[PDB]
């Protein structure tokens, strides 16, 4: 990746995530929970879908037959048109190699952004309650029971709520 | 306490291309070459004419193999290997050049051209254009001299095309198996048909002579063509050895050919052809024939190019 | 206390396309598909040529309509509908290869050929050809036998190239009528043309006959042509039918030639031209004719490709 | 974007903003105020004109005619030629339109960069003294006049000045 | 660059740095060291080669004459035949500056990426102990010998050790 | 205390461009177009034929400077400006689509046709091809009438091609320099030649006239040829003027065929030639040679792309 995420410092994925491509895993004091974050799911869903769109594109331009297969044409016509021929396949054969192959390299780029776009939202959104432990996860120096994690997934976590508990907590 | 970013992975997943790595794995993608074929040509809603084996320039002149098409009608012109575009011996001149006319033409519509003759014979038949007894070209006349060995006279014929758009013209020329066989047919000398119109000049003399036995027949009869333009006329100068025109043939408006070895299907549809079958495909590229014809993918030298439609995929160590 | 980072916006944004959405809303965008057409030839700066009612091959041989044309010389070579090639009724043999020679010439330079006659006459008119009285190809010379049915003697002639470029040489048949009127204009007998140089090898014989009135005329002048390397010879066996060169060609250096149907334009410069004008752009695409010559924008199919030039506009809600 | 800014943790633009792409919008005590940034928007300008210059080139290379609107060439080779310029513009048809949506997905992100870059920047001058809000602002938890504010914009801002002020405003 | 860095908050090279493309620079009180990173350095190498292992390309297709520089062919045919040499040679000539064109832009951009990696990596690594300086390098407000240096090189430093210390060092 | 992170430079870094800036310094970079030629023709491993004085079709006729290579054997053929096709002045028609099919046919193999001849003579021979005395074209047969002025008797001879792969056959026609020449030749009457298959058909007059000395000749040997399908007959009906087959040629597999002037050299190996030599190279692009044939890089028409192949070099102020 360019971003450094889907196999950089996080370097690994979750075959139990099933519902969606990017995910919360949380530890707190009731257990361990995993869901799903359909919104950057649907940015990626969306986006690659949309090169599908103009990919999978059907051309309105009829050609005709220049030559026949039951009865040669003359030889230098024939010549003249099976070199036009190979040519335009030597072109379109390059341009869809390099089409595929730059997709495809922006493709697992736009998927590692938005990995890394939903991670710095989350830790905007944690202010100065929690660290960065170095491989996808926020240490959050305060009680975080089911209630507050999902406050994180939902976007509606206060970050003044626990802000002197927790920066205490951190320092002393 | 803790939270955890994290993506989705899976043990099964497909290796594609970048620009900087052959094989990444990613954890979905889909292909962009078109492999498979459909070994029919699915002409659903659309007029077909299947030559079979009438051969398509036969249309225009009529050997047996073409009597139920001298007038047809088409969006999609199909030829067949067995077809033949003659009875007697014979060859077209720019014969491809007019076998291209004909596929996009959408049919043919005939027209009498009313050449009325005088001091010769108009029947000429022959045992290749078997017609129950021996017969000859529907749309032509097999001109002799009145009697065996008898002079042609020297004759002029015109046809003034009356209609908004150009006519199909065709003649022939009988090259005989020998300056004695031509004599018995139109008389001695060396005869010439001279053809002339407001943007054509050509001339032609027969060629006797033994050549290889085709369809039990060592003659040969030469045909050639050419376009009036509306309100243009077409001028025949001829003494002999001439296959003339009976009727003209003008375009009815635009169609598809392709040549092909496989069924006519009307249960499904399809606008990119070859001769084995039907290119059904939405993909960009296709790996099946280079010479496909119609609406098609663009014929591509790779047999798969995998679009990665997921993210990279590191599984669960 | 509060300090804010942001970018900007506008009320009236751009769609544009991306590889990932279709009518994405940008700040500005540019057009990178020619649509405007400018409706004259825009000739500013170029020794320009309008042949007008003189047909580009009609240079070489010289119809009235052709005679202030016999030396042209320029950069751009326009051709018009009303152009016409020929007076006495007659066609070219390979004649857009000679056009597409005469387009790039930047005009030709003529030099007597230097054929000198014997037992014949050399001054051959014709009606259709008018300058004041009935005249003929100024280019060409029509030759007979020297009274109404006498022989013609076969004469040989012979031109070398004594110039450092190849010469054009252009030579015609005459085919007449009927072989009566052959018979009172060159005599009797299978009439035969030959030409030779050291690379070029070919024969013509008369086809006398009727054809389609055109000018007035049922006779029609065969006109072909080869090149003379430097230092060759052209060699020219005859018995009649035939309308010899005075004239050979030489080519003057380099141009490019259009066909257009609007008029010359000095105050505007263009190197992009089609019959309906210039296209002056400096674009990389253009959607107005894919026929344009010279240096152009390529041609494509769609009417517009909107080229961001500012960031995505997101708007004040 | 691929950067998750300029319709990402921002999204909205100013259109009072308009004499730069780029600015510093700012509410301390004598009221608010709105600026521009030179630097980045003459950075984004020059990348996109330089797409530009690029782009729109004129070739060198003459065509000339190979057959006639006024006198058909002959049947058989005007299709060969019919089918050859058909292909041709095939091609650069696909060529025209994949490079215009390549270079708009990428000029995009390019402006989304400048973007980023720029707020990081400030976030790495302003130090310790200053918390990120989530919405492209740094709450400045020490007094920040005009005078200061225009020490972020010209980039003169020094952190140690207010350094042990902010942060004790900022713990307790 | 797209991502700030290689000639972005950095903007400076190191010609001293001659046995990597990515390397640490530290003093601490035994003098000055500077030292290559070499997994990063791979990752850019790999990448780049991996470019050039596609375009070094070899094409199969064999081309065959089709006119004649002894004996010129036919005037037509060869007005044909150059036209369609001249149009191919016009594709390929786009195909190829365009392709090096956006191989040297991402090329930039992926090296660019690659430091920006390396530099978040190291400020994960050490925590809550060191502060931006906000042109590449990391101020440690405890003291850190050689050793300590090169377990951050080496991505071993552990954080808990001088967490306690250093902190005390940043706050007051 | 502090730590740094940084990125390499050079003080001589490399320009490239990019989409958005032109000459960008970069660490290192590497060209994508070859500049280089090697001035021979690297064969290293390919059976090889340099035809050297023999013309390419002059290995299916048979002049002396073609005697070596009657039967040749090729994967790489060779043509040089100084090979010519003929001894008695002549040329081919359709001479390029047969320089098409021998450049590719892996040489040619030789076979009797078994015409056997009667009344007449079959040793017609010149000073123009010399084999010690005057002689002829070694595959051919120069047949006249037995005895200067005599008739030439309208023979017709047959050749099956009882092979599985098509025959190439190829025959002359003789323009005498006049028709007093044609008659000591081959006696008078306006001699005819009748050429038929399955396939073909043809027709060909004698042009006696006066031409431009080539070799020391004013007469011209008109070469055609054809390609009989196995299973095929080919028959030749005719009566003078007669150049005839001896033997017929069959492809021997496959092969290229290149022009060149620079000398073989089986020291280097290559698939990419022109005429000033061989391409080696593994670059994508070249700007040598628009016409090179083989296996070769794309020619564009820039001289240098140079590709970034490291990070952008910001030097150390
Ligand atoms: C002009 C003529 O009558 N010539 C005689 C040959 O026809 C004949 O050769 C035999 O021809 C047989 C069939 O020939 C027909 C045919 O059915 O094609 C009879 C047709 O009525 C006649 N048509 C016309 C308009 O004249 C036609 C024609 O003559 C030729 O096709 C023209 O070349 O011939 C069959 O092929 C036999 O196998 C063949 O021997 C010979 C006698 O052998 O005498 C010729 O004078
Ligand atoms: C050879 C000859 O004289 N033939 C007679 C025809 O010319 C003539 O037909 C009439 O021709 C009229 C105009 O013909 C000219 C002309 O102006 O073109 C007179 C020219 O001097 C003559 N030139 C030469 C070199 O011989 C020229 C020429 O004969 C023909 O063009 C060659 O085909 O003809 C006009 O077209 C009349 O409408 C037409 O009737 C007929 C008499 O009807 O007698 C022919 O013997
Ligand atoms: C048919 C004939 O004999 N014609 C006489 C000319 O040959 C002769 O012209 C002279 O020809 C000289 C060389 O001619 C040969 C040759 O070596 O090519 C002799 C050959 O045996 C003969 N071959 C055959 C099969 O007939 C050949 C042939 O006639 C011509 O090439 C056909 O066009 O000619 C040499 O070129 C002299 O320079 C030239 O004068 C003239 C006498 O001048 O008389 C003709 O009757
Ligand atoms: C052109 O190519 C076809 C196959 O694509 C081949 O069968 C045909 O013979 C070729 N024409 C030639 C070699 O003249
Ligand atoms: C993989 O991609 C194709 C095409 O987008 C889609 O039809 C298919 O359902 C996808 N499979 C999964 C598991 O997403
Ligand atoms: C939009 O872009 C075009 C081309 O770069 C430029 O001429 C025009 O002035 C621009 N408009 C604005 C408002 O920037
Ligand atoms: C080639 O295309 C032109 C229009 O581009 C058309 O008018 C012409 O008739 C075509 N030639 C054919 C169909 O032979
Ligand atoms: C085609 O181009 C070659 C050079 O590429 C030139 O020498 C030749 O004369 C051209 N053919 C023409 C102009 O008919
Ligand atoms: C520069 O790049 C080329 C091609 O990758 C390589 O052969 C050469 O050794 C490189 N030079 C350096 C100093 O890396």
């Amino acid at each position: 990746g360019l971003f450094g995420a889907i196999a950089g410092f996080i370097e690994n994925g979750w075959e139990g995530l099933i519902d969606g491509w990017y995910g919360f895993r949380h530890q707190n004091a009731q257990g361990e929970g995993t869901a799903a974050d359909y919104k950057s799911t649907q940015s990626a869903i969306d986006q690659i879908t949309g090169k599908l769109n103009r990919l999978i594109e059907k051309t309105n331009q009829q050609f005709e037959l220049i030559d026949n297969e039951f009865n040669e044409v003359e030889k230098q016509i024939g010549n003249v048109i099976n070199w036009t021929r190979d040519s335009i396949t030597e072109v379109w054969s390059y341009n869809a190699e390099l089409l595929v192959a730059m997709e495809n390299q922006h493709t697992i780029d736009l998927a590692d952004s938005e990995m890394d776009k939903l991670y710095e939202r989350v830790k905007r959104q944690l202010r100065e309650n929690a660290e960065e432990d170095g491989t996808g996860c926020f240490e959050i120096f305060h009680k975080c029971d089911d209630d507050c994690m999902a406050s994180i997934r939902n976007n509606t976590y206060d970050h003044s709520k626990y802000r002197e508990e927790a920066m205490q907590n951190r320092i002393q | 306490d803790k939270i955890c970013l994290g993506h989705h992975a899976v043990s099964n997943g497909t290796k594609v291309n970048t620009l900087t790595e052959r094989g990444v794995e990613v954890v979905n993608a889909t292909e962009t070459v078109e492999r498979t074929n459909i070994p029919r040509i699915c002409s659903k809603g659309k007029r077909t004419v299947d030559l079979g084996q009438c051969g398509l320039l036969g249309t225009i002149t009529g050997p047996p193999q073409c009597d139920q098409f001298l007038e047809f009608s088409a969006d999609l012109i199909i030829e067949r290997r067995e077809g033949s575009d003659v009875c007697y011996p014979g060859k077209f001149v720019n014969e491809e050049a007019l076998r291209q006319i004909l596929r996009e033409s959408g049919g043919i519509d005939k027209e009498a051209m009313g050449f009325t003759y005088s001091g010769i014979r108009t029947n000429g038949a022959t045992s290749s254009c078997r017609r129950s007894g021996s017969s000859f070209y529907a749309e032509m006349k097999w001109l002799l001299s009145n009697t065996d060995n008898a002079a042609f006279p020297q004759m002029t014929k015109s046809y003034k095309n009356t209609r908004k758009s150009p006519a199909l013209i065709v003649w022939g020329i009988h090259h005989s198996v020998s300056t004695a066989e031509q004599t018995k047919l139109y008389g001695s000398g060396n005869k010439l048909v001279t053809v002339g119109s407001s943007n054509y000049q050509q001339s032609f003399v027969p060629s006797p002579g033994a050549r290889t036995q085709v369809n039990g027949q060592s003659g040969r009869i030469d045909f050639h063509w050419l376009m009036l333009n509306p309100n243009d006329t077409v001028t025949f100068s001829f003494n002999g050895a001439f296959i003339a025109p009976d009727r003209a043939s003008f375009l009815r408006g635009k169609s598809m050919g392709i040549q092909s070895g496989v069924q006519v299907d009307a249960n499904c549809e399809g606008d990119c052809y070859h001769s084995g079958g039907t290119i059904i495909s939405n993909l960009p590229f296709q790996n099946i024939d280079s010479r496909a014809v119609g609406k098609c993918p663009r014929y591509v030298k790779q047999r798969s190019l995998l679009l990665a439609t997921g993210m990279k995929n590191v599984p669960e160590i």
